[PDB]
């Protein structure tokens, strides 16, 4: 993304800027209990990567 | 949307052209005239204004199109005339800002055939003023007087809102041209200038360029930093330690 | 480490292949004499394909060479590359440089230019195996490839509402026949790219602007008379 | 088989002949010539598809007669219209014969 | 005078060695990183330099470099033996597709010995060792010795690289294609190579 | 060269004269007129090539057209004449 | 004295030409046609028949003119088809003698794209014989064959 | 060289560079007298060396 | 300034390498040919650029050497980039005899033209005939077939010495030939009146000669 | 140089009092004798003599 839209997008996505896109979010539900090694606040988003 | 366009090309005091302006077409412009009329001269003017680097500029004849450097003459000196000469381009960006870019040319006196070149740029000119008018004085004589850069700077600074920028190095000139969207790539270094000139001159003479063919990956593929900088940072602690030990 | 590096390299390679494939389609069905199409053929070198696969899946067989802290990562890459294909020689150059070469994705790709000539299939474009006009047309094709690639490269450093100008030349254009010129006009028009062509009057393209030149002697000095026409069609 | 043959048309040479005969008067009287007016008057005598060729040939004949002294003034000429459908011409008046 | 880039090229420290090698007839492949890069960089001038000797510097379409002498060559010429071209064409055949899975690029002397014995006709084998020979153990031992000898000659040419140990196991380089057949549109390499070997 | 060999040649033979020029289209009408008069004054034969018929009123001319035909290629040649 | 002249040029089994004969002019002969028609090929055939020295012949593109390249391929092989080929010239001597010079060309089987040349000359041929017919045999219903 | 230069047209670099060799013919009468002096000058070279 | 020959090479060396004589000479030199005073062109060339050539060839780990008699030749070092080889003992016998023939004022009247028969006669006059015959065949005892075999071997070795530049055959007669000063290298073991062992040691140390 | 070599001592010593011609100059051309700057090679060019 260009420098002109960069500040807009960074404000829009806020803390979730560095989340992961995952199109279902139910396939993670079994994996999730294992996450003991991760940032204290993990963000997940659904959509076509 | 609304790609920019080159609008016109102006020659002043070149061999056969005292003061001439060509209005370029949006798609195709065709130069036509008998042998020796001066067509290749106009294209020489265009490219020299575009890339004012005397190390690269070499207008060899169309016959012998692919030979070595050969002579020490670059073929440019003879196209000028005694005194001061100019070559300028007029451009319209996607923003519809009118910018005039060009160079001042002069024959350096001596035994050898050498040339002196100085780039410049003007912004904010009214749409009502043409380049030929800026660069000439309509004195009483039959023929006007071409005015040097000092007179030009004084004349332009008098205008309201018009800015005249005069460059000391080619790098700055290319940087400004890129920022305004006149060229597709910002010529970081001399190597970039060489490749850009290769592109232009290969198009000019025509044919499958040998140099383009050799280094195809160097031309068609962008260089990606992501794969590297991680490992430069991770490698840093070892690099410093090794240097300290030495 | 290991797999993730392989994945980023693979994705970069895949994206480059796809972009090339998109550029490639704009050049289908271009008629230049007996040439009927042009392509940029992209392939992956074997000696690097096997290395990439090994780094992806056999990492437990070489982990000693990767986690040994006496040598850095790029050095590890160079040493692994020499372990495979042992016949390769090294020109007394530092393993660090060979490592950084392995880190650069472009080194994994092999590039060619091909043309679909006449009754034959896809052939590598050799100048000596083409007529004059075919050579000129192929050159123009590759040049527009370069220009499109460069514009895609730089747009991440340019304003959102800026579109650079595009212009190319052709000297002694009389060398092309009417059909070839029609093809070239179609290409440039579809690419929004300006042209300046010189010909000793032999060709009269109806579209665009035309300038008539005549050199004379006036007051014992050389002078060029210029006239212009445009708008026809 | 035996070689066949094909022949050229001389229509353009005839066109050049009419134009040069029509234009010779300007030199003989040394009358100032303006391309705009001459082209506008002369294109009216032929149909639209042939206009381009007529314009080209007329310019080829006209430029041989003298020069335009205005060219040394540093003042560009305007683009004059010469017919409908939007054709244009750029040239200074021819004064020095 | 002399072209500046030619003087630069032959001033380089790598030139003497490469010169020595090339004059011997060695082929430079993509394996020799530095030499191959050097040739790629200075080809335009090295071709002219060697033309002064009535010898041609050719870059094969596969990528490897080599010298070809003319009839008026200034360099003393020498010529390979029949058995040499036989073995070369065998190696070209072994540069196959199943090779990758069969040997992972590393062969042994026995592979070549047995392939040669199986694929060639007996008459030309006798012509190679000696016409008086007939299917005897000593003849086969002599043929093995000759195979090792010619294989070392080819290693000198750069065709085949021995793995660095005393045992006779090696890998085949791309430059072996010089022995190969002519390729026509759609033709299968195995078939054409066999057709010439027959 | 012809003058040099005057001694060796038999008295009664004058050798043939012939030259070429590809991409003749690079020359304008005046230049070609000059070239033709030069070569005819010297009894010199010429063979020239151009995409378009640049010499309509002098010498002979042939027109070449290539046709793809049953998975091979064939060239068709037809002559041209100054007037019709 | 009457200077000698080149009467005609004949091509057999070249790339695009099966058997074609161009009749030259006393002063100027012009070849026209779109790109790739075969004009430069005709030039090349003539010069090959004039100087068969294979060490010299090198047919570069018109672009890249004057660049001493040492190209891998001299560009002649591709202009020939499989089988036997010819290129011949008919000349009228100052003595009004008809002489036919020429060469037999043939591709070499093998990876290297090499070519074979064998010159020849014919004297005293009757004026009624055309080279196109002399070099071919009429086999079948107007389906002639070339002969070695 | 002559024919090839004609074919591609233009000022041939090789022709002009050696124009003496191409235009000026050789003379045998000059050689016949110079044979004697050639012997003499050869001998002088010998001595010098 | 940049892009200037002097940056990479001395002007005189580039001037030498650009000469039309160089490829011939280079080729020959590498092949082991000795260069004497008679082949003027070559000799003169050598003289003009001696030091540049020496410096050049040094890159190869080979010495371009100039004998006192005025003849040039190549002597490879132990680390040589170019292979090194040794002459056969029969070549030495013919070499030392050719040397004595060159010196002999008694035959100077021939103007340098000698015949294979005269060479053979001189050789058998000095060396042990029957013991030398051992090299032709282990069973030789003075039989004419063996004497003709010896003469043919001499004829062959003499032809090898011609390729080395040590002797030149007549333009039309191959039974006669002329000597050159390059033959004096066969006297390297005796030109100084000192202990033969020490001389031999010195020579092997300098790389001039090997034992057998 | 042809005048220098052609005209000999005994008769032309009265002519030699001109500043341009002398005998020693023939040996002075020994410098030019060693190597002229010839470029392209065919047949056999060698030296001033
Ligand atoms: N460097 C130079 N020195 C002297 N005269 C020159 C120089 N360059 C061009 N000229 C002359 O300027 C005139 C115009 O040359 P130019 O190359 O522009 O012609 P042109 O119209 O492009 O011709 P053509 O299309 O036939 O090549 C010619 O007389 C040419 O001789
Ligand atoms: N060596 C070759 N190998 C394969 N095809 C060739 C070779 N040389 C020429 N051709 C093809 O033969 C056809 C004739 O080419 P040629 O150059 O003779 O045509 P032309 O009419 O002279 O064209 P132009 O005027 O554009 O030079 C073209 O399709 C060219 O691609
Ligand atoms: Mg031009
Ligand atoms: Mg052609």
């Amino acid at each position: 993304i260009t420098i002109d839209d960069a500040p807009y997008f960074s404000a829009l996505y806020g803390p979730a800027r560095h989340g992961i896109v995952v199109p279902d979010l139910s396939l993670v539900r079994p994996h999730l209990e294992t996450l003991e090694d991760c940032p204290e606040d993990l963000y997940l988003i659904e959509g076509d990567p | 949307i609304e790609r920019g366009k080159f609008r016109s090309l102006t020659l002043v005091n070149w061999n056969g052209f005292f003061a001439r302006t060509f209005d370029l077409d949006e798609l195709v412009t065709t130069l036509s005239g008998g042998n020796g009329a001066g067509k290749s001269t106009t294209m020489a003017a265009f490219v020299t204004a575009l890339i004012p680097d005397l190390t690269l500029l070499h207008f060899r004849n169309t016959t012998e199109a692919g030979a070595t450097s050969g002579s020490r003459d670059k073929g440019l000196h003879g196209k000028l005339r005694a005194g001061v000469c100019y070559s300028t381009l007029d451009v319209i960006n996607s923003r519809h800002q009118r910018v005039v870019v060009g160079v001042r040319l002069q024959q350096v006196a001596g035994r050898d055939r050498k040339v002196d070149i100085k780039p410049f740029m003007i912004q904010g000119l009214p749409t009502a003023i043409q380049p030929t008018q800026l660069l000439t004085e309509n004195v009483g004589e039959r023929q006007a007087r071409v005015l040097p850069l000092n007179e030009l700077k004084d004349r332009l600074d008098e205008m309201e809102g018009v800015q005249f920028k005069q460059f000391n190095s080619i790098t700055d000139y290319h940087a400004q041209m890129f920022d305004l969207g006149v060229i597709p790539k910002r010529l970081r270094s001399a190597s970039d200038r060489s490749k850009f000139y290769r592109l232009i001159e290969a198009s000019l003479y025509g044919g499958i360029s040998s140099a383009i063919t050799r280094s195809l990956r160097d031309y068609l593929l962008p260089e990606n930093s992501g794969v590297r900088k991680a490992f430069q940072d991770m490698e840093a602690a070892l690099r410093e330690n090794r240097i300290t030990l030495e | 480490s290991s797999k993730s590096v392989a994945n980023i390299i693979r994705k970069t390679i895949q994206r480059e292949q796809n972009r090339i494939r998109m550029l490639n389609q704009g050049l289908q069905a271009v008629s230049f004499g007996q040439v009927r199409g042009v392509r940029l053929n992209v392939n992956v070198r074997e000696s690097h394909a096997i290395l990439l696969d090994v780094l992806s899946e056999q990492q437990e067989q070489h982990q000693d060479l990767f986690n040994s802290q006496r040598l850095t990562f790029s050095e590890a890459m160079a040493k692994l590359y020499q372990r495979l294909n042992p016949q390769v020689d090294m020109g007394q150059r530092l393993p660090q440089t060979i490592g950084e070469e392995l880190l650069d994705y472009r080194n994994y790709l092999e590039l060619d230019v091909e043309v679909n000539r006449g009754s034959d299939g896809w052939l590598k474009a050799e100048s000596g195996a083409l007529s004059t006009g075919e050579a000129i047309g192929t050159g123009m094709s590759i040049l527009v490839m370069v220009v499109q690639s460069w514009e895609e490269e730089s747009r991440r450093l340019r304003g959102k509402d800026i579109s650079p100008c595009r212009l190319l030349f052709l000297d002694e254009a009389a060398r092309l026949d009417a059909k070839s010129i029609a093809t070239l006009f179609e290409l440039c028009e579809r690419l929004q790219m300006q042209l300046i062509i010189a010909a000793p009057e032999n060709i009269s393209p109806e579209k665009g602007t035309t300038y008539k030149l005549v050199r004379k002697v006036f007051k014992n000095h050389e002078h060029v008379h210029v006239v212009g026409l445009r708008g026809f069609g | 088989l035996e070689l066949e043959y094909e022949e050229f048309s001389e229509i353009n040479d005839q066109l050049a002949a009419m134009i040069e005969k029509a234009l010779l008067v300007y030199q003989q009287e040394q009358r100032p010539l303006d391309l705009g007016a001459v082209l506008r008057d002369y294109l009216a005598q032929h149909p639209l598809p042939r206009h381009f060729d007529v314009a080209r040939i007329l310019v080829d004949q006209a430029v041989r007669l003298g020069v335009a002294e205005a060219d040394f003034s540093g003042l560009p000429a305007e683009w004059l219209a010469i017919n409908d459908y939007g054709a244009k011409v750029q040239a200074h008046v021819i004064d020095t014969y | 005078f002399m072209p500046v880039k030619l003087a630069q090229a032959l001033a380089n420290s790598l030139f003497p060695e490469l010169d020595s090698q090339l004059r011997a007839g060695r082929h430079i492949g993509i394996d020799d990183l530095d030499n191959h890069a050097f040739l790629m960089d200075f080809q335009e001038q090295l071709e002219e330099f060697y033309a002064r000797y009535n010898v041609e510097l050719i870059r094969a379409p596969e990528g490897f470099f080599y010298l070809r002498p003319r009839s008026t060559t200034l360099i003393p010429r020498s010529v390979l033996s029949e058995l040499d071209m036989m073995v070369g064409k065998i190696l070209c055949y072994l540069y196959l597709s199943p090779e990758r899975l069969a040997n992972q690029g590393i062969f042994t002397s026995q592979e070549l010995y047995e392939e040669l014995i199986s694929l060639a006709d007996e008459g030309k084998l006798m012509k190679f060792v000696n016409q008086r020979s007939s299917g005897s153990d000593l003849d086969k031992q002599k043929l093995q010795e000759k195979v090792r000898t010619t294989l070392n000659r080819l290693r000198r040419l750069g065709m085949v690289y021995f793995l660095p140990n005393n045992n006779n196991k090696f890998t085949i380089t791309e430059a072996v294609f010089r022995f190969g057949a002519d390729v026509r549109s759609g033709d299968d390499p195995r078939e054409i190579q066999l057709r010439m070997i027959r």
